[PDB]
Parts: C-alpha cells; sequence; structure tokens
RNA sequence: GGACGGUGGCCAUGGAAGUCGGAAUCCGCUAAGGAGUGUGUAACAACUCACCUGCCGAAUCAACUAGCCCUGAAAAUGGAU
C-alpha cells in the first residue's frame, strides 16, 4: 500500500498544482494535530493544506512538473519542514490572516524566543501558597489581598535564548501572554514570480 | 526520605540492568550479547528483578 | 576483504593548534596542553588545513577489526580539542536515606575524604588524578564538581569515588546509596 | 470558577445501589454531596439510562443536574430489551458529536460498527439516508 | 511531536478502563490510533510502544548456512603436538 500510497500523492497533489497556478509556500513549526485541524477548519471552504514527505513533493514537480512550464524554480526554494498551500487570491489576502491567527500553545521546555514579552507589575490573582517560583527566580512578591503581586519591572525572557524548567512551569500558571508562532509563511509564487 | 529525581539516578546504576542467565553478570540494560567470556557471549538475557 | 583505504577528518577551531610527532598529538589550547600518542595503532596521520586546519587519519588494507580504530583515533582528538577549549565538568550527587554524606576537600582539590557513609567510622581517602580538580559546589546540597583537562582523567577520577561507595552484602536494590555522577557537562559553557 | 467543580464523571446505575454503590467510595473527594447529593443525583439519575450510565453533573451548590454523554455501546444496551437506522438517527444528533470529523455520514460509520459487540456490510455500501443528518 | 468516538468494547463482576482472561478487529479524521506490543495501577491515572512526519543524505535489515576460534570442557606424583 506504500507504493500506491506515493502514487495517489503525487496524483492530488499535480491536481492541485495546476488547480491553483497561484502558489504559495509555507513552513509548519513543530505543532500539534490541532492546530493542522485549525488551519483545516479555518481554510477548507476555499483550498486546502497538506503535509507530507519533503522529498516527495520534490519529485512531484521534478520532471512530473512538465505540465505547466515557468514552475522549474520550485526546486531550489523548498528546503528543511516547508510544504505547498494553494489559494486563488491575492498576496495580501491570506498573509495578513493566516499571521493573525498565531495559536498561543504556550513555552514547552526547550523552546526559542524570538519574541520579547516582558512580566509588567500586576495582581496575579492565585492563591498565596507557589511563592517558591517567584523566590527562587529572583522576584520578590509580597501578599496583598492574599495574591501574588509584581511589584517592580523584572526581566522575564532575553532574545534568543533558552527556556528553563522555572521559568517555564511558572509561565503556565501565571497566565501572562508568551512568545507566540504558528504557521509562518515562507514566500509566494504568482505564475514564474518570487516576492516577499 | 530520598526525593524521586535523586532516586531514579540511583536505580540506573543498580537497577536498570540486564543479567546474564548463564554467568550472572552485569550487563547495561540496551545490551543483547554478555561481555564475558566464560558464558560464550549467550543471548539468554533477563531484566534484573525488581524491589516489588 | 581488506578496505584499500578507509580515511577520516576531523576539523580543528583556529583557536587551538595541534603539532604531530609520528603518531604523538600535541593539543595546544586556551585551557592547557594535552599531549597523547598512538604509537599501538598503525594509522598515518595528516594536516591538511593551513587555513583551517583538517586533520586527517588514514588506514590502509585493514580488516574488520581495525578500521574500527580509526574513528575511536578520531574520537579521542574530538575529546582532547574538547578538553582544551571547553573543559570537561562532572557532576556527581551524594544520595543517601538515613546517614548524610559528609564530604570534606583536601588540598588544591586534589584529596576528598568520605566521612559517614552507611554511618561507619571508617574514613576513606580517594586520591584525584593529577590535573583533576574537584570541589565542592555552592550550587545545590549535594553536589561535587570535577574539573579538567582530559575525559580520560576525569571520569576515571569520578568512577573511582563512585565505586569506592558501594554497599557490601546488603540488597543493592534497596540500599541506594553512594555518590552517583549525575550528567557530564563542559566549562564556560561556549 | 462557578463556584463549584464536579465535571468528573459517574458510573452507577440499575438497582439505586446507594451505600453499596461507589458513590461512597468517590464521597470525601468534595465533601460537598455526601448522602444527600448522591442520592438526589440518583433520584433523577435512575434512568436514561438504566445501564452503567457513564454521566455528568453540574452542581447548584445545594442541588444538581445530570446530563448523560449518550454512549453508543451503552444505548445500544439501554434500547436492547438488524439495521435500526431509524433509532441511530434521532438519538445521536444530540450528542456533542465531535469526533474530529469532517463529513455528514461521521456518524452512521462510527455506529454502524460500534453496534457489532457483523454490521459491516451496511458500512460499506450504504445508499439509504444518505443526508440524513443535516 | 500526536497514540482520536463508540471504546471503562461484549462476557467474566468485587476492580479488571488497552494491558488476568473465552472470543470476535470496525470506520469520519488523517502523517496518527493497534477497542492495544509492554510497564504499571486493587482500578484509575501515567507514559511508552506501531504509525508517520521535520533535520539528518549511503547503503541497510532479517532469517539462515559452514570454515577457524571461544563456551559447553572436572581427579588425584610434576610433564608433555
Ligand atoms: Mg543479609
Ligand atoms: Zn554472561
Amino acid at each position: 500500500d506504500r507504493a500506491t500510497w506515493k502514487s495517489n500523492y503525487f496524483l492530488k497533489i499535480i491536481q492541485l498544482l495546476d488547480d491553483y497556478p497561484k502558489c504559495f509556500i509555507v513552513g509548519a513549526d513543530n505543532v500539534g494535530s490541532k492546530q493542522m485541524q485549525q488551519i483545516r477548519m479555518s481554510l477548507r471552504g476555499k483550498a486546502v493544506v497538506l503535509m507530507g514527505k519533503n522529498t516527495m513533493m520534490r519529485k512531484a514537480i521534478r520532471g512530473h512538473l512538465e505540465n505547466n512550464p515557468a514552475l522549474e524554480k520550485l526546486l531550489p526554494h523548498i528546503r528543511g519542514n516547508v510544504g505547498f498551500v494553494f489559494t486563488k487570491e491575492d498576496l495580501t489576502e491570506i498573509r495578513d490572516m493566516l499571521l493573525a491567527n498565531k495559536v498561543p500553545a504556550a513555552a514547552r521546555a526547550g523552546a526559542i524566543a524570538p519574541c520579547e514579552v516582558t512580566v509588567p507589575a500586576q495582581n496575579t490573582g492565585l492563591g498565596p501558597e507557589k511563592t517558591s517560583f517567584f523566590q527562587a527566580l529572583g522576584i520578590t512578591t509580597k501578599i496583598s489581598r492574599g495574591t501574588i503581586e509584581i511589584l517592580s519591572d523584572v526581566q522575564l525572557i532575553k532574545t534568543g535564548d533558552k527556556v528553563g524548567a522555572s521559568e517555564a512551569t511558572l509561565l503556565n500558571m501565571l497566565n501572562i501572554s508568551p512568545f507566540s508562532f504558528g504557521l509562518v509563511i515562507q514566500q509566494v509564487f504568482d505564475n514564474g514570480s518570487i516576492y516577499n | 526520605i530520598i526525593e524521586p529525581s535523586l532516586r531514579q539516578l540511583a536505580q540506573k546504576y543498580n537497577c536498570d540492568k540486564m543479567i546474564c542467565r548463564k554467568c550472572y553478570a552485569r550487563l547495561h540494560p540496551r545490551a543483547v550479547n554478555c561481555r564475558k567470556k566464560k558464558c560464550g557471549h549467550t543471548n539468554n538475557l533477563r531484566p534484573k528483578k525488581k524491589v516489588k | 576483504m581488506k578496505t584499500i583505504l578507509s580515511n577520516q577528518t576531523v576539523d580543528i577551531p583556529e583557536n587551538v593548534d595541534i603539532t604531530l610527532k609520528g603518531r604523538t598529538v600535541i593539543v595546544k589550547g586556551p585551557r592547557g596542553t594535552l599531549r597523547r600518542d598512538f604509537n599501538h595503532i598503525n594509522v598515518e596521520l595528516s594536516l591538511l588545513g593551513k587555513k583551517k586546519k583538517r586533520l586527517r587519519v588514514d588506514k590502509w588494507w585493514g580488516n574488520r577489526k581495525e578500521l574500527a580504530t580509526v574513528r575511536t583515533i578520531c574520537s579521542h582528538v574530538q575529546n582532547m580539542i574538547k578538553g582544551v577549549t571547553l573543559g570537561f565538568r562532572y557532576k556527581m550527587r551524594s544520595v543517601y536515606a538515613h546517614f548524610p554524606i559528609n564530604v570534606v576537600i583536601q588540598e588544591n582539590g586534589s584529596l576528598v575524604e568520605i566521612r559517614n557513609f552507611l554511618g561507619e567510622k571508617y574514613i576513606r581517602r580517594v586520591r584525584m588524578r593529577p590535573g583533576v580538580a574537584c570541589s565542592v559546589s555552592q550550587a545545590q546540597k549535594d553536589e561535587l564538581i570535577l574539573e579538567g583537562n582530559d575525559i580520560e582523567l576525569v571520569s576515571n577520577s569520578a568512577a573511582l569515588i563512585q565505586q569506592a561507595t558501594t554497599v557490601k552484602n546488603k540488597d543493592i536494590r534497596k540500599f541506594l546509596d553512594g555518590i552517583y555522577v549525575s550528567e557530564k557537562g563542559t566549562v564556560q559553557q561556549a | 470558577p462557578n463556584e463549584i467543580k464536579v465535571v468528573y464523571l459517574r458510573c452507577t446505575g440499575g438497582e439505586v445501589g446507594a451505600t453499596s454503590a461507589l458513590a461512597p467510595k468517590i464521597g470525601p473527594l468534595g465533601l460537598s454531596p455526601k448522602k444527600v447529593g448522591d442520592d438526589i443525583a440518583k433520584a433523577t439519575g435512575d434512568w436514561k439510562g438504566l445501564r452503567i450510565t457513564v454521566k455528568l453533573t453540574i452542581q447548584n451548590r445545594q442541588a444538581q443536574i445530570e446530563v448523560v454523554p449518550s454512549a453508543s455501546a451503552l444505548i445500544i444496551k439501554a434500547l436492547k430489551e438488524i439495521t435500526f437506522d431509524e433509532i441511530v438517527n434521532i438519538a445521536r444528533q444530540m450528542r456533542h458529536r465531535s469526533l474530529a470529523r469532517e463529513l455528514s455520514g461521521t456518524i452512521k460509520e462510527i455506529l454502524g460498527t460500534a453496534q457489532s459487540v457483523h454490521p459491516h456490510d451496511i458500512i460499506d455500501d450504504i445508499n439509504s439516508g444518505a443526508v440524513e443528518c443535516p
């Protein structure tokens, strides 16, 4: 069935790129099935997005690309965890919507943070029994109305670092928005053209 | 009163190991054949029994 | 079957230089100097890089037994390069049930005293290898830090400490006491 | 927090049970229902259905309201004293019906083999009530 | 990384929820689901497993088979190609 899986996967992708000559490529992060079903539920009305073996998409466009010419530039442009997302609309239609519905899937132990998020000074709102996170991390929080409260401008995370164990486990309970990411678009291909 | 994270480290060097059935040697848990000559490098290996 | 050639090339960072005398490797880096010979293995050592310092080892007409030595040397050279630029730091954790392990560091961190292992009055005196520095960390409640240039000496020194604290005539599965190595880290974290 | 959290599911039914049921074995969890809280749930939870009845409840501090997830392998025994495509048409629409589904015929292709405990020939080539669900 | 609903599958009942067992094995989703290969829990739960995808870019895996060698292979005065 594996060979028929390979032959079928070429057939569906080649009837989808020929359907949508305006083809965009996107690079997915290590995201779960919910966010794949999120983009599936958010886009299936007029389009579809698929995931598969990266070499397979190149082979589907290596010699079998000859159905429509001027598509040959896609071979040295598909590297890493990237695929093909197909849509009929203009450049600005999908870029702003796909980059706005980013799911804040929180920070795992060992996640990169290119975005700067700083904890402000406010009342946290949870119980007065988990002060060990703040005291060990270097933050002095005083009990007001039986609640933890940040009383000073304290750094939380830098740029280009790796989230630690104590840095992430307090981030989950604190209910403060961390760095966000998702199905970030690489570039476009509007019938023999490449744009940002 | 050993907290579990240090408890697991101790059990790595003391319990998480394979035992040769023929010569009673102590082998790393991923071993396939015993490293000792006198057992003939046999393959009959069993996990070390626990305390439970 | 005898393979004609089984080469393997390692890369030397520019901050460290290597001078080869016969089959003796001399590594001179920021953290110190390391010498180790390989006369017991019949290999050819060549320095490719006058520009980026590629080091190549070659074996001609070898059988399956002796092609394994080719990368064995290569790992050793990488360990030497790692030591002279980063250094090897070993963390050992002392675990106990009722008798807390007391550790006293002697002169220059070259001698370690273990006092009350399993609550016996015997005093254990374990001597580290030369060039290996041991210390009691301030990071955690029970941690011993072993820093030295050679992974050969450091890990051997740490294992001596661990093997010394060995329970006898008891169920080792239940009696979990003893100093065990936790992680094999580096220094300067570069 | 809606003043209470009783989201955990209950699996009693058939006979009243009460003292001999699992509710006393689960009693010290919240300390609110005790003998007067599970019995009033049993008074409305005796039927619908008369089986193991894996059900969920919402607490009103003193009172409760019970909703039973219509388990497919439970409602088949609940309706057991064959296709029966008519009874799967009505009782399954009130189910939350998430199923990680995309299409319409998910319910019929799911329960048609969940009743096997073979009703698989009906599953393979099904043509009656194709657009029955919407 | 995911290990979806029936599914704590039926019958064993005092728990057997995927993992003590008598038997059948299904799909909407997908790259994922096996009413479960295992640990484990009185049972839950917790994972992991098989299943693929992301980097990783050349050979790899399994079952055999027979030549050397090893184990199997222990006796008395010190000694026998
Ligand atoms: Mg004894
Ligand atoms: Zn053995």
